[PDB]
């Protein structure tokens, strides 16, 4: 509604909307057990290396199968045209 | 020339054959006396006096049985394309030069696109038949042809 | 003369416009209360609710439109396929987030509140939290999954 | 009147140009069907 | 001469449309046109559809300043008026902008010096291969 | 107030104007510089609110323009009859129907194009038409090619008064400003003169010349036998033996206590088992219906006696807290704006067209007309491309009433506004629909391309794997099966056969219509129709709510409705404005109603159409492969184009071989306008200036400048010659196909 | 942003300085032609590039040149 050069933010319709500002709802210990052990996970850097090199890996990994389509199998091939 | 005259082609024969009987039989379902009749035979009547041309003239034809022209110059065939080109070339010759007086008469005017998009008939009319002797446009060669401001 | 439609906060000269979509107490109350709003809560707690959630729900479609079921006894084992795609979400924030916010630097979101109200400084959007905010994605993407998969080889759900 | 033959004389020209080009063209066909060559030299 | 200032000065009616302020304005810059009314009067809006003029000094905030000129030239013309705008940047700091000069830029005015002029006209600028590695560019000259 | 006529003395009559091009407009009447001035001259021709701004000159240039409209259809309907005269074999198609091709048009033997006039039947040689005149004419009666001369010379009297008509009202007696206004009269005059008398009107001739003649056709009469109808008129005995409620005059109805005349009306419904078409004994009661309900519509708006509505009165009452003061000032604005009416005007006759297509393919009205699949294909086809176009048409005046007349000043009206102050809102939400539509109804065939050509056919989704069942439609389709009897008890058989489940009409040996399936195919085709839809009206209404102003372009409105961009700046402006959203929306039409006739087409033979021999055992013409093969892209270019296009590319030497020659043509003209669409007018106009230089050689250059063309018409030459191109292909793939085959 | 130059071609119109949607020209004194004035591109930050000035010239040849140069949010048109 305002225009004020004192507050462009606020001139400038910079409004934390729907923002909460409400203290935490959660139960503590279950915060705390999430903050101890979601912690290896939050130093950036190492998380980008962690899903690199594990992702990277662990999708090697699955390169071991059997039904999926590894084979031609018993079927008496074509020749088919002029052949070869 | 590794052709073989249409008077003396087999295949060339075997097409008018094949025409006439395709329309032949058509010409079953209409009867005789009928309107459909004496067009289908006025078509075979045409279809015969086209081939039998085409022989009378002397024209190739191909292992197809299709005519092919020779426009190399050889003389037994200027008919195909030496003869109607000149034809052509007067024509052309005609329609532009005669276009072209058109333009020069109305250039020094008053409105000149007045006169591009609203013709002159009578002046057209006057200028028309200059195009006949077009080809002594060669003597304006030797001298006012062409623009020398370019 | 009680129109509905308003302007937004009162100021006609601003994008957008007041509707019962965007400013109902229904709606307001709701968005208020998501995990991603609770500025005042750690980006890692927020996180991990999100992660959750949308990992567990992310089972569903891999497993029963997936090739490897479709009649096909491999099953659960989409489930598998969710865990891979919250890895690959998981990249995508941290990449987000690394790009985005500097390590000095300082929070991006808006500290007015939406009446004026100087009275608040927030949020994650700072290299530190939003590492943490990504990095309790992931712990709660891979666990919603596992879930997801626990109850499958329990079974009973009418779907599958 | 002058106009009218005014009117008559812009792209009217080209059709009462053409339509008599087409008439002589089909006519010489209806008398000289399917000819390929020129014939009389 | 000094330019005008401002600003307390009020904002016309208006019912809010989609073509307003954005981020950029918060982060980047906005604009802002002042004009006086002598009555309330009906206008079109650039960014949105109507508005109305409200007698006396009116302020409005725009993004882009062509939206400014946009509208401020259809002020001049139309109804008879005068109208300044100003760039207002996300600091605080204003800038003064048209007409910048006292009077308008179609009117010859002695204050101004000329900027970007080459007194050797025509395209008489050299080929690019005579600038060749040297940062300038033949206009530039 | 009161309502009158109101007319001006003469207002000028010479040939003077005629000698004067681009008299109409003071900048191209002082004639051509360059060659650009000769196509202004065509392109603002009919632009009359740009000749003059005075609003009663407008009024009066298009009314005379739209008597002028109806002598060229009165005259265009004369030849029709007048072919049906003299140059077809009507009269020999009105004995054997079912196997006589019917044909309208003789070609002259000249140059060989004799062989156009193929077998037909019935001893005749010409050419098959798909208009349907024979069908319409058996249904009105029309027995004798005495009676198409006579309505030849009707229509052709017709077009005259029209005509003179238009003359007499721009030159000598022209209606006022005040007159054309009164829309509260032409409205009530509108709905029940031209609806009300002309629904009764017709309702009279099929009650006295349809319903009888059509009868003894049935009966197997020969028609030089039957009766003419003014036999039935004068001897009511006649039209008494059969029809025998004909015995009492005005009674019953007089005496109401309706009726014994469930004689010659009635709710029968369905199909005539003999003729295909649709009873007449109900479409003379439908006329009858329509004729009273137009009627009974036409006394809702005052006048000159107080009883009726006031239109203003009840636009400005219906305002709710969601939209304002809004519908106050839009009866101001539509009876002051030609442009906002024409918008209106053609985005419904436009539907109406298409509704029209879906109907009477549905429900063939005419006799003899389903089982002639040369014309119902041609029908539906050809009212889809008329509905098509006039919809695009409502756009582009949309917009110009947006730039030319919206005046927030003077006629404000509140819902437009509103709609203006959130445009961003409505766009882009239009926008994501239709990203979200391209998705999940191409990217399903796409897949279903993928799996298939990977050889997991049960990765697909089809009937026979992943099913995607209209199970909506379905149930729909099932209710007005249950219909007859259950909800409408006065309904004997079903609306369609189409709803029929268990019923099936054929006549001769060919198959009318049946029950029409619906699967996961169907599923897949009208989600591409709604996709195809939504983008099209994104075009077009971007292209209206952004007319007047942009984030881009400030003050657009003042660079007009029809101009190329505002140059390279901001990134590059071309194709801003509301003319472009409009030429950009017709590649965009043609492409949506492209598939829909294909879907046609493919779904009615493959489905529908077919041999029926007198076992029941039914032989469709592709033979039921729509359901497993229009599934998949390359389903769609195999069995569909590449196996039904071989009609067309074998029809040389044949009857259809024009089509043959029509195809290729079309081609040639559809890649023709890839030139004038890949390429600008920079380029042509510096290639122009070394040919004039040699034309300046040669000292023939011409005062008329040639210039390249407009960016505009670069742009209009080449969406028209691409839909040029590519219908007229369609149209000679259609009718070789259809005409062979069926 | 956009480069913009004028040339003593210029005859003090005004013409472009009219055309101008941002305001990127003004006229100042000169003495080169009887109208006493000539175009200048002071402010070429706020220009677009939609040549409408370009689009005004009488000169044979425009004295008044738009060359697109390095992009800005400016010379984009961006309101966002
Ligand atoms: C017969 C005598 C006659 C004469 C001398 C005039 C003379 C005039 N008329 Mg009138 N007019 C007439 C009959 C006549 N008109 C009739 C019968 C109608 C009813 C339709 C009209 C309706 C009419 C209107 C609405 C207007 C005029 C106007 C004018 C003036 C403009 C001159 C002009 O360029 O016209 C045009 C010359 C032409 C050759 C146009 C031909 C258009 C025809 C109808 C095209 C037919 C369609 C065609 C078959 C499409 C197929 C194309 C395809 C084959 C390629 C001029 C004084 C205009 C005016 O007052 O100036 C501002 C004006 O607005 N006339
Ligand atoms: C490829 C280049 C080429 C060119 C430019 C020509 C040009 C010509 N040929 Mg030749 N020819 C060619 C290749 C070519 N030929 C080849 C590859 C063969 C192998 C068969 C021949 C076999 C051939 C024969 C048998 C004859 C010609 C003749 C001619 C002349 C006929 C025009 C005329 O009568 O005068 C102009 C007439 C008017 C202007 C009127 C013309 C000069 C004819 C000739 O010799 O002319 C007398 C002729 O008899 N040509
Ligand atoms: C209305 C139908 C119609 C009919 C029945 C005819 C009939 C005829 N035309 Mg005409 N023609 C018509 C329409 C028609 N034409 C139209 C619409 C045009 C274009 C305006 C022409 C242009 C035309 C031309 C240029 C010629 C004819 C000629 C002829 C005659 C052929 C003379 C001859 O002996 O052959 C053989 C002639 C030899 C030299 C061998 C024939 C009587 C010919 C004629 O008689 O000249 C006056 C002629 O050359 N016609
Ligand atoms: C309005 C649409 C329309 C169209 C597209 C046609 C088209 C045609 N007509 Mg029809 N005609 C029409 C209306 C129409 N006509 C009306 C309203 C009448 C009543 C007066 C006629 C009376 C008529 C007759 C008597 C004949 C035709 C013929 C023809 C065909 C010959 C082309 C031609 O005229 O030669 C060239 C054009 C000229 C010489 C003048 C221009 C052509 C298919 C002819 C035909 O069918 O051939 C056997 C023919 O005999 N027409
Ligand atoms: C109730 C009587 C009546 C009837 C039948 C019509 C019929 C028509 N009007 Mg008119 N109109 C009327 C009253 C009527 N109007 C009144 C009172 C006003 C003043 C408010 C108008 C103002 C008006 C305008 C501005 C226009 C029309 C137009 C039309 C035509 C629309 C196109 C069409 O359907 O082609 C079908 C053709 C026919 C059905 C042939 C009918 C020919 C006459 C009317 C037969 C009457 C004979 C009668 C028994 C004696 C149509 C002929 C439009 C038009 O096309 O202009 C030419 C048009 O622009 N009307
Ligand atoms: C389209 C308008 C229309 C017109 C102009 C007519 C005109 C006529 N009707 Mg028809 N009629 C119509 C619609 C129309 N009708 C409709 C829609 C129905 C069905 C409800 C009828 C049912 C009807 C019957 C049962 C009879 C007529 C009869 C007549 C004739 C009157 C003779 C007499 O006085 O009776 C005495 C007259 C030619 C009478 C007749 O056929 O003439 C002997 C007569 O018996 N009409
Ligand atoms: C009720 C129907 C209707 C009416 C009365 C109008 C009327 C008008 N239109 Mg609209 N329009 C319509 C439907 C209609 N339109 C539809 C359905 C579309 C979608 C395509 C459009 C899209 C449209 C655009 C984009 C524009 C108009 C414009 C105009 C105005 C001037 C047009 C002009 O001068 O004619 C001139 C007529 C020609 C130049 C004829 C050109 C020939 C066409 C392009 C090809 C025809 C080929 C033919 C079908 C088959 C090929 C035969 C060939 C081989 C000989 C005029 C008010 C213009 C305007 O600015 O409004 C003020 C404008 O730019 N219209
Ligand atoms: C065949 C060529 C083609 C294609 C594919 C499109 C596609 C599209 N058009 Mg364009 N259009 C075309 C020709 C084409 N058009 C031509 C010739 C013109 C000139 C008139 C236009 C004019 C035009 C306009 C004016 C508009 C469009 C719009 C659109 C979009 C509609 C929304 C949508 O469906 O989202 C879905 C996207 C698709 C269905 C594309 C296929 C997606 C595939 C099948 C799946 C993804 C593949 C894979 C998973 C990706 C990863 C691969 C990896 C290796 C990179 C869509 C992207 C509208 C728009 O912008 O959208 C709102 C818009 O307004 N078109
Ligand atoms: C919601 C879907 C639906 C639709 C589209 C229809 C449509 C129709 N109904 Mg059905 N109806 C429905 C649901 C529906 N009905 C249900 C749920 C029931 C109860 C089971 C009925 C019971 C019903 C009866 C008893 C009749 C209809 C009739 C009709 C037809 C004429 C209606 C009318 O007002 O004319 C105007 C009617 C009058 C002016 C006279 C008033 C007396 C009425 C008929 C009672 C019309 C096709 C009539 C019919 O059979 O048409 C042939 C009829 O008699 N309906
Ligand atoms: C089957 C195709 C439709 C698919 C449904 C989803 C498409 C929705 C597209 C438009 C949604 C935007 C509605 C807000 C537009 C809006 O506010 O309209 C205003 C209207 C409120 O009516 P008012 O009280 O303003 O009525 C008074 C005046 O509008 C009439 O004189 O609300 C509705 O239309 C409810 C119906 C919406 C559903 C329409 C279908």
């Amino acid at each position: 509604v305002y225009f004020d050069l004192e507050d462009i933010g606020n001139t400038t319709g910079q409004w934390d909307l729907y923002g909460s500002d409400a203290p935490s709802p959660y139960s503590p210990l279950q915060s705390k057990f999430f903050e101890t052990f979601a912690a290896p996970f939050t130093k950036r850097g190492l998380l980008l290396k962690f899903l690199i090199l594990g992702g990277g890996s662990t999708l090697a990994y699955f390169s071991t199968t059997a039904s999926g389509d590894i084979l031609p199998i018993v079927k008496g091939p074509q020749l088919p045209p002029k052949l070869g | 020339s590794g052709l073989t005259p249409c008077k003396e082609s087999k295949q060339f024969a075997k097409r008018e054959k094949q025409s006439i009987k395709k329309l032949e039989s058509s010409l079953k379902i209409y009867a005789a006396d009928s309107a459909p009749a004496l067009a289908i035979n006025a078509t075979i009547e045409k279809t015969k006096r086209r081939f039998d041309n085409y022989a009378k003239q002397g024209l190739l034809c191909g292992a197809d049985g299709l005519p092919h022209l020779i426009v190399s110059g050889d003389q037994r065939h200027w008919g195909e394309f030496i003869t109607p080109g000149i034809l052509f070339l007067y024509i052309a010759g005609w329609i532009g030069w005669v276009g072209r007086s058109y333009l020069i008469a109305i250039r020094d005017e008053k409105k000149p696109t007045q006169k591009e998009i609203i013709i002159d008939v009578p002046l057209a009319s006057r200028l028309v038949f200059r195009g006949f002797s077009w080809p002594i446009a060669a003597y304006r060669e030797l001298l006012n042809g062409e623009l020398v401001a370019k | 003369t009680y129109q509905v439609v308003q302007p937004i906060n009162g100021d006609p000269f601003i994008g957008s416009l007041e509707t019962p979509v965007t400013s109902s107490p229904l709606v307001a109350w709701y968005l208020s209360n998501l995990p991603g709003y609770r500025t005042a809560v750690n980006p890692l707690l927020r996180g991990i609710e999100v992660g959750l959630a949308h990992g567990f729900f992310l089972v569903g479609p891999f497993v029963k439109a997936g090739p490897l079921r479709n009649t096909e006894i491999a099953g659960q084992a989409g489930s598998l396929a969710a865990a891979g795609l919250v890895v690959i979400l998981s990249i995508c924030l941290t990449i987000y987030g690394i790009s985005s916010f500097n390590e000095g630097d300082p929070s991006t979101a808006p500290s007015l509140t939406l009446t004026g109200r100087k009275k608040q400084p927030d949020q994650l959007q700072t290299a530190d939290g939003w590492a943490k905010f990504t990095g309790g994605f992931f712990f709660g993407g891979i666990s919603g999954v596992i879930w997801a998969f626990f109850l499958l080889y329990v079974l009973d759900l009418p779907y599958y | 009147r002058d106009l009218k033959t005014y009117l008559s004389v812009a792209p009217v020209a080209s059709t009462l140009w053409f339509a008599a080009l087409a008439g002589l063209l089909i006519e010489i066909n209806r008398l000289f069907p399917d000819a390929l060559t020129f014939p009389f030299f | 001469t000094p330019p005008e200032l401002d600003p307390n000065t009020p904002s016309p009616i208006f019912g809010g449309s989609t073509g307003g302020l954005l981020r950029k304005a918060q982060v980047e810059e906005f604009y802002v046109i002042t004009w006086e009314s002598p009555k309330e009067q009906i206008f079109e809006m650039p960014t949105g559809g109507a508005a109305i003029m409200r007698e006396g000094p009116n302020l409005l905030k725009l993004a882009r300043k062509e939206q400014c000129l946009a509208l401020g030239t259809r002020l001049r013309s139309k109804y008879k008026i005068k109208y300044q705008f100003y760039r207002v940047f996300p600091s605080g700091e204003v800038q003064y902008l048209h007409p910048k000069d006292g009077v308008y830029p179609e009117k010859v005015n002695p204050g101004r010096q000329g900027v970007g002029v080459n007194f050797r006209s025509i395209g008489k600028n050299v080929s690019p291969i005579e600038v060749k590695f040297t940062g300038k560019q033949p206009y530039d000259l | 107030e009161v309502k009158i006529i109101l007319d001006r003395d003469p207002i000028k009559t010479s040939f003077e104007q005629w000698a004067k091009p681009g008299h109409f407009s003071r900048t191209i009447a002082k004639g051509p510089d360059t060659t650009t001035w000769i196509w202004n001259l065509h392109a603002d021709a009919h632009d009359f609110d740009s000749h003059t701004s005075d609003l009663e000159e407008i009024s009066r240039k298009v009314f005379s323009a739209h008597f002028g409209q109806l002598s060229i259809i009165f005259l265009w309907l004369s030849g029709m009859y007048f072919h049906g005269a003299r140059f077809s074999n009507y009269e020999a198609w009105l004995n054997d129907p079912t196997h006589i091709r019917p044909s309208a048009q003789v070609v002259w033997p000249i140059v060989g194009q004799e062989i156009l006039n193929g077998d037909v039947g019935g001893g005749f040689r010409g050419i098959q038409i798909t208009s349907g005149f024979f069908q319409i004419w058996r249904a009105s009666g029309i027995t004798s090619e005495l009676q198409l001369y006579c309505t030849a010379i009707g229509a052709l009297v017709f077009a005259g008064l029209m005509l003179f008509a238009g003359w007499f009202h721009y030159h000598k007696a022209a209606p006022k400003l005040a007159w054309f206004q009164d829309v509260e009269s032409m409205l009530n005059h509108h709905l029940a003169g031209l609806l009300g008398l002309g629904s009764l009107s017709w309702a009279g001739h099929q009650v006295h010349v349809s319903l009888p003649i059509n009868q003894f056709l049935n009966a197997g009469v020969d028609p030089k036998e039957i009766p003419l109808p003014h036999e039935f008129i004068l001897n009511r005995d006649l039209l008494a033996q059969l029809y025998p409620s004909f015995a009492e005059g005005a009674t019953p109805f007089f005496t109401l206590n309706w009726s014994k005349y469930a004689d010659f009306l009635t709710f029968r419904g369905g199909l005539d088992p003999l003729t295909g078409g649709l009873w007449l004994t109900d479409i003379a009661h439908h006329h009858l219906a329509i004729a009273i309900l137009f009627l009974i519509a036409g006394h809702m708006y005052r006048t000159n006696w107080g009883i009726g509505h006031g239109i203003k009165d009840i636009l400005e009452a219906h305002k709710g807290p969601f939209t304002g003061q809004g519908h106050k000032g839009l009866y101001e604005i539509l009876t002051t704006s030609w442009h906002a009416q024409l918008s209106i005007n053609l985005a419904m006759l436009g539907s109406l067209t298409i509704v029209v297509a879906q109907h009477m393919y549905s429900m063939p009205p005419y006799p003899y007309l389903a089982t002639d699949y040369a014309t119902q294909l041609s029908l539906f086809t050809h009212h889809m491309w008329i509905g098509g176009f006039l919809i695009v048409g409502a756009a582009a005046h949309a917009a110009i009433f947006m730039v030319r007349d919206y005046d927030p000043t003077t006629r404000y009206n509140d819902l437009l506004d509103r709609v203006l102050r959130h445009r961003d809102a409505i766009i882009s939400h239009l926008n994501w629909v239709c990203i979200f539509l391209g998705f999940h109804s191409f990217g399903l065939y796409i897949h279903n391309d993928t799996m298939s050509a990977l050889g997991r056919p049960q990765d697909m989704f089809s009937d026979t794997a992943i099913q995607l069942q209209p199970v909506f439609a379905q149930w729909i389709q099932n209710t007005h099966a249950l219909a007859p009897g259950t909800t409408a008890p006065g309904a004997t058989a079903s609306t369609s056969l189409t709803w029929g489940g268990g019923d099936l009409v054929a006549v001769g040996n060919k198959v009318a219509l049946l029950p029409i399936p619906l699967g996961t195919a169907d599923f897949l085709v009208h989600h591409i129709h709604a996709f195809t839809i939504h983008v099209t009206v994104l075009i077009l209404l971007k292209g209206v709510l952004f007319a007047r102003s942009s984030r881009l372009i400030p003050d657009k409105a003042n660079l007009g409705f029809r101009f190329p961009c505002d140059g390279p700046g901001r990134g590059g402006t071309c194709q801003v404005s509301a003319w472009d959203h409009v030429f950009l929306g017709l590649f965009w039409m043609y492409n949506s109603i492209s598939v829909v006739i294909f879907h046609f087409s493919w779904k009615m033979q493959s489905d529908v159409w077919g041999t029926i021999n007198d076992q029941g055992v039914v032989t469709h013409i592709t033979t039921g492969n729509f359901a497993q093969s229009s599934i998949t892209i390359n389903g769609w270019l195999r069995d569909f184009l590449w196996a039904q296009a071989s009609q067309v590319i074998q029809s040389y030497g044949s009857s259809l071989s024009a089509y043959g020659l029509f195809f290729l043509g079309a081609h040639f003209v559809w890649a023709f306008s890839l030139m004038f669409l890949f390429s600008g007018r920079g380029y042509w106009q510096e290639l122009i200036e070394s040919i004039v230089w040699a034309h300046n050689k040669l000292k023939v250059a011409p005062a008329t400048q040639p210039r390249a063309l407009s960016i505009v018409q670069g742009r209009a030459v080449g969406v028209t010659h691409y839909l040029l191109g590519g219908i007229a292909t369609t149209w000679a793939f259609f009718l070789a196909r259809i005409i062979a085959v069926g | 942003s956009h480069s913009v130059k004028i040339y003593d071609t210029c005859i003090g119109c005004t013409q472009c300085v009219r055309a101008c949607p941002t305001d990127v020209l003004e006229m100042i004194p000169w003495g080169g032609c009887k109208a006493k004035q000539i175009a200048s591109a002071p402010r070429t930050e706020d220009c677009v590039g939609c040549k409408r000035c370009e689009s005004a010239c009488p000169t044979d040849f425009l004295s008044v040149r738009v060359y697109l140069w390095h992009e800005t949010t400016r010379s984009m048109g961006l309101a966002y």
